[PDB]
């Protein structure tokens, strides 16, 4: 699967979110926007959310496979994530997800 | 014609990242 993301370049980050970060790390998705921009988060301290396109990183589970063999595209939808000025549109709320596991550690 | 209401929006477009399949 894919609950994680992970920087495989560097790019210099200039925007509101700009996010300076570095290759091959670590990043966790909070937020998405055109399906292109994504709003990540590192695993450091009072770090992100970072902004992170889809063309500077990749999304994976850092357990095995890459993206599960799927597109971020599609495996966005997958979880349905709420945009992210649609999210960001208000904190307060909740998500739910529904009960599954795999048969594969 | 729309404006934005996040505060982490994008200024730019869609950057160019290295060892990528699309051409100039």
């Amino acid at each position: 699967g894919s609950l994680y993301a992970i920087v495989l370049y560097d790019f210099k980050a200039e925007k509101a979110d700009e996010l300076t970060t570095y290759v091959g790390e670590n990043l966790f998705i909070c937020a998405h926007h055109n399906c292109e921009w994504f709003i990540a988060k590192p695993i450091g301290r009072l770090g992100g959310p970072g902004l992170v396109p889809v063309g500077f990183v990749s999304i994976i589970d850092i357990a095995t496979g890459y993206a599960t063999g799927n597109d971020v595209i599609e495996d966005i939808k997958s979880v349905n994530l709420p945009t992210v000025q649609e999210w960001k549109s208000n904190i307060a709320r909740y998500k739910a997800s529904n009960i599954s596991l795999g048969s594969v550690e | 014609s729309s404006s934005a209401n996040g505060k982490f929006i994008p200024s730019r477009p869609a950057p160019k990242p290295p060892s990528s399949a699309s051409a100039s």
